[PDB]
Order: structure tokens, then C-alpha cells, then sequence
């Protein structure tokens, strides 16, 4: 997260870190056994870390649970990143408590202008690299479908939304993939891609979660 | 260039996804 702030303790109880030796993507806890993340974060072995704030220090609130099922969207396209969403079923249910809680799936798509909260342990620099120990947060609005498509001609499908600032300076970045965009308390986006990070007229592009609520429910119901 | 926001180390550009390039040992 470039241009954000260190999240408070107790904030973002639904955030998870996907770890395969090192943190490489985030995700969101949507019920005690299932995590949603980006399909390009797929790896055959994933440990999910819940209740994390400082990813470099064991603070004593963490739950580390291995992924049992790892299901990418049937129509995920690795080249275009269309349908970039994956479900992970934990090998054991998470203990929901103070520090670990779930986020709701959207009841409707978010309108342009809705303010959202984006979070992650990704790069905090647009030029260079600085990877934070503490979870970073960013408040940013959903951009109109027209501003998003004009920022990235011929690359935005109906399954993608732009969230951010056309002016740049504040954006998600490498290491934030798969993480949450929560607007009005509902999960509306998944960190997916962009050109660089925090560049002028290149806002982050996120998977539009309100298109997949029935696929998520059916997949959870079947597994 | 379309570059997924996954953290990934690399030694060559070919190690990275989509249009990401290897910028000093990491894809971006
Ligand atoms: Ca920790």
C-alpha cells in the first residue's frame, strides 16, 4: 500500500496473509472455514495466517491454518486477469474472536464515489521497495466505470473495478494482491493489478466481487 | 504494463507474470 497509514490494532480482523515460505498475497475471511483471494495468487501449498498485524513478529494472536481446498474461478484468464478470484477452504475452522472476524459479501455492487478501505503488507514505495512489518490501510473511492476504462483502454472487463485516485500517489502495490477492498462493510473488490503503483491516471484494478456472490455461495455449498 | 500485484522474486524478466518485469530481484 503506497500512501496509506499503519492500520490500528484491532482493525481489519478479516485480513489474512497467504504464506508459502514468505508472505506473497493477502485474502479475506468470509466465514470460519473459507478465504477469498485472487486466482493469480494460486500456489499448490499455502499456509493461511490469521490474526496478523506485525507479520515479522509472533504477537500471540495468530492462527496459522493450512489450505485444504484451493479453487480458482473456472474462467480465470492468466493473461488478461479476467475472473481473478479464488476460494480457499481451511483445513480446520478459524476461531472467530476479537482479533479474527469475517467480512460480508456484497448485497449490491458499489456505486462510483463510495469510499472503501484497502489493506495489505505490500510495497509502500512507487519507486523503490519498502515492505512493512505492520499492516497498511488506505481509504479510496470506487471510480466510475468510464474513468476506469479510459485509464486502461481495452483492458477493463465487466468483472473489474478501479478504486483509487487518478492523481496517483495512493494505491495498492506488489504484495497486496488478493487482499480486501471493503466498502460500507461489504467486500467489493480483491486487489488484482495495475500499471506500476500509484502512478497518475493508472489507478488499481480490482476484481468486482459483486459479480461472483452466487459462484462463491454455490462453491461453498458444494465443498 | 499489466502487472499483477503479487510479491515475487525473480532473476530474469521471464520469471514474472504477465507484463511485469524483474526490477531488482522482484517483479513489478
Ligand atoms: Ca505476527
Amino acid at each position: 500500500i503506497v500512501g496509506g497509514y499503519t492500520c490500528a490494532a484491532n482493525s481489519i480482523p478479516y485480513q489474512v496473509s497467504l504464506n508459502s515460505g514468505s508472505h506473497f498475497c493477502g485474502g479475506s475471511l468470509i466465514n470460519s472455514q473459507w478465504v477469498v483471494s485472487a486466482a493469480h495468487c494460486y500456489k499448490s501449498r499455502i499456509q493461511v495466517r490469521l490474526g496478523e498485524h506485525n507479520i515479522d513478529v509472533l504477537e500471540g494472536n495468530e492462527q496459522f491454518i493450512n489450505a485444504a481446498k484451493i479453487i480458482t474461478h473456472p474462467n480465470f484468464n492468466g493473461n488478461t486477469l479476467d475472473n481473478d478470484i479464488m476460494l480457499i477452504k481451511l483445513s480446520s475452522p478459524a476461531t472467530l474472536n476479537s482479533r479474527v472476524a469475517t467480512v460480508s459479501l456484497p448485497r449490491s455492487c458499489a456505486a462510483a464515489g463510495t469510499e472503501c478501505l484497502i489493506s495489505g503488507w505490500g510495497n509502500t514505495k512507487s519507486s523503490g521497495s519498502s515492505y512493512p512489518s505492520l499492516l497498511q490501510c488506505l481509504k479510496a473511492p470506487v471510480l466510475s466505470n468510464s474513468s476506469c476504462k479510459s485509464s486502461y483502454p481495452g483492458q477493463i472487463t465487466g468483472n473489474m473495478i478501479c478504486v483509487g485516485f487518478l492523481q496517483g500517489g495512493k494505491d495498492s502495490c506488489q504484495g497486496d494482491s488478493g487482499g480486501p477492498v471493503v466498502c460500507n462493510g461489504q467486500l467489493q473488490g480483491i486487489v488484482s493489478w495495475g500499471y506500476g503503483c500509484a502512478q497518475k491516471n493508472k489507478p488499481g484494478v480490482y476484481t468486482k466481487v459483486c459479480n461472483y456472490v452466487n459462484w462463491i455461495q454455490q462453491t461453498i455449498a458444494a465443498n | 504494463r499489466i502487472c499483477p500485484r503479487i510479491w515475487m522474486e525473480c532473476t530474469r524478466d521471464s520469471d514474472c507474470m504477465a507484463k511485469c518485469i524483474c526490477v531488482a530481484g522482484h517483479c513489478g
